[PDB]
C-alpha cells in the first residue's frame, strides 16, 4: 500500500483568505494525485485529478500543484460554502488510498453564547430519570467549558457535552450538555446550576433553576 | 445526472454478513467504469474495498480479500457488496462510487454513504421528554424550548417542529452513546410573544424501529 499522510488535520482561515493543504506519499506517484471534498453531511466531491486538473464544475479559486512525493491543494478566495474537509488519494496502484483529511474551518466574529437551562421533565421523573439540560446556542470560538454545580458543589460525573458542527451559513458553534442523575439524587437537592466559560466574558455565564419554586 | 445509491440494513449482528446495494442511475454499469465498494470508519479514515469493472472483473483490497465479495445484476443496473464474518471493527459509513478503470484513477460519482452498525445490542424505540423552561423562569425577546431522545439504538434519529412562525432557529446535536444505548436532543428558539400562545410540538421517527413520537411542549 502506498501510505498518503496529511500532517496537518485542523486549519482555521478568514473568509477572502488563501489557504493550502498539503499531501505526502510513502513513494513516488507521478503526479497520478486527486483531491476531494467531504462535507460535514457525507457527501464527497471530486475537486482536482492529475495535480492540477479541474474536474467538471469545480471553481478556479481552486487548484493544485506538486511532484513526486509531494503535493499541495490551494483553495483561494475562501467561501463560506467550504467548511468541509479535504482528502487526497493516490491514482497510481491498487489499493487506491487516501490521506486522514484536513478540516477547515471558516473564522468569525467572536460571539457570546445564549445559555438556557431545563429542569427534568413530569414524564420523566415517573419514570425514575432525572436529565437536567443545558443549551449553549450560537458561539465562537469552539473552544467553551461547562460546569454544574448541584448545591452549588460541582459535578463532574454524568455529563454528556455535543457540539455541533460548525453552522454552514454563520459559522458558530452550539453545544448541548446533560447531566444525567437518578430521581431520589435529583430529589435530595435544591439548585442546579449551569455555568458557561467563554473568551467573550472574563466571568461565567450563569443559569439555574431551584425545585422549591 | 449519474446517480449511486446505497442500501440495506443499517444493523448486523457480529459473526454474521454484511449486505449492501447500490442502484446507478443515468448512466450503465456496463458501458465503462469500474465500480466501487469504499468504507470510512470511526476516525474518519477512508478505506477502499473493490470493485467490480465494467467488464466484470473484480478486485479487492488485501486486507478484505478473505472476508470481501462483489457481484453485480447488469439486468437491474445495480452491483452488490458481501462481507462476511462481521464484528464491531466493521462499524462505518459505507460508499459506492465510480471511478476510472485504470488511467487517473479518479473517483467522479459517489453515494451519499450508508451507516452499518455491527454489535449484538437490540434495536430499541426512544423515550421522548420535552425540555420546557422552569416556572420561575421568567425570560425576555424570545425563548428557547427543546426535547430529549433518550435510550435507544441503534442511530438514527430525525427531530422535526412545527409552531406557527419561520423564524424558528432548530438545532440538532448528535447522539452519544450513554452505556449501551444512545441519547440526543433537540433545541428550537421561538419569540416570546408566539410561546406559549401557539402550540409548539416536536416530531421524533425512529426508523430503526418504525416508531414515531410527538411531544407538545407546556409551560
Ligand atoms: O495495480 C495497479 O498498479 C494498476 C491496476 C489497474 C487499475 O485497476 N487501476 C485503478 C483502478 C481503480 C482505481 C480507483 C480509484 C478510486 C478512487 C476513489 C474512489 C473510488 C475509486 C484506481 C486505479
Amino acid at each position: 500500500d502506498i501510505q498518503m499522510t496529511q500532517t496537518t488535520s485542523s486549519l482555521s482561515a478568514s473568509l477572502g483568505d488563501r489557504v493550502t493543504i498539503s499531501c505526502r506519499a510513502s513513494q513516488d506517484i507521478s503526479n497520478y494525485l486527486n483531491w476531494y471534498q467531504q462535507k460535514p453531511d457525507g457527501t464527497v466531491k471530486l475537486l482536482i485529478y492529475y495535480t492540477s486538473r479541474l474536474h467538471s464544475g469545480v471553481p478556479s479559486r481552486f487548484s493544485g500543484s506538486g511532484s513526486g512525493t509531494d503535493y499541495s491543494l490551494t483553495i483561494s478566495n475562501l467561501d463560506q460554502d467550504d467548511i468541509a474537509t479535504y482528502f487526497c488519494q493516490q491514482g497510481t496502484t491498487l489499493p487506491p488510498t487516501f490521506g486522514g483529511g484536513t478540516k477547515l474551518e471558516i473564522k468569525r466574529a467572536d460571539a457570546a453564547p445564549t445559555v438556557s437551562i431545563f429542569p427534568p421533565s413530569s414524564e420523566q421523573l415517573t419514570s425514575g430519570g432525572a436529565s437536567v439540560v443545558c443549551f449553549l446556542n450560537n458561539f465562537y470560538p469552539k473552544d467553551i467549558n461547562v460546569k454544574w454545580k448541584i448545591d452549588g458543589s460541582e459535578r463532574q460525573n454524568g455529563v454528556l457535552n455535543s457540539w455541533t458542527d460548525q453552522d454552514s451559513k454563520d459559522s458558530t458553534y452550539s453545544m448541548s450538555s446533560t447531566l444525567t442523575l437518578t430521581k431520589d439524587e435529583y430529589e435530595r437537592h435544591n439548585s442546579y446550576t449551569c455555568e458557561a466559560t467563554h473568551k467573550t466574558s472574563t466571568s461565567p455565564i450563569v443559569k439555574s433553576f431551584n425545585r422549591n419554586e | 445526472e449519474v446517480q449511486l445509491q446505497e442500501s440495506g440494513p443499517g444493523l448486523v449482528k457480529p459473526s454474521q454478513s454484511l449486505s449492501l446495494t447500490c442502484t446507478v442511475t443515468g448512466y450503465s454499469i456496463t458501458s465503462d467504469y469500474a465500480w466501487n465498494w469504499l468504507r470510512q470508519l470511526p476516525g474518519n479514515k477512508l478505506e477502499w474495498m473493490g470493485y467490480i469493472s465494467y467488464s466484470g472483473r473484480i478486485r479487492y483490497n488485501p486486507s478484505l480479500k478473505r472476508r470481501i465479495s462483489i457481484t453485480r445484476d447488469t439486468s437491474k443496473n445495480q452491483f452488490f457488496l458481501q462481507l462476511n464474518s462481521v464484528t464491531t471493527e466493521d462499524t462505518a459509513t459505507y460508499y459506492c462510487a465510480r471511478s476510472d478503470y485504470g488511467n487517473y484513477g479518479r473517483g467522479d460519482y459517489w453515494g451519499q454513504g450508508t451507516s452499518v452498525t455491527v454489535s449484538s445490542a437490540k434495536t430499541t424505540p426512544p423515550s421522548v421528554y420535552p425540555l420546557a423552561p422552569g416556572c420561575g423562569d421568567t425570560t425576555g425577546s424570545s425563548v428557547t424550548s427543546g426535547c430529549l431522545v433518550k435510550g435507544y439504538f441503534p442511530e438514527s434519529v430525525t427531530v422535526t417542529w412545527n409552531s406557527g412562525s419561520l423564524s424558528s432557529s432548530v438545532h440538532t446535536f448528535p447522539a452519544l452513546l450513554q452505556s449501551g444505548l444512545y441519547t440526543m436532543s433537540s433545541s428550537v428558539t421561538v419569540p416570546s410573544s408566539t410561546w406559549p400562545s401557539e402550540t409548539v410540538t416536536c416530531s421524533v421517527a425512529h426508523p430503526a424501529s418504525s416508531t414515531t413520537v410527538d411531544k407538545k411542549l407546556e409551560p
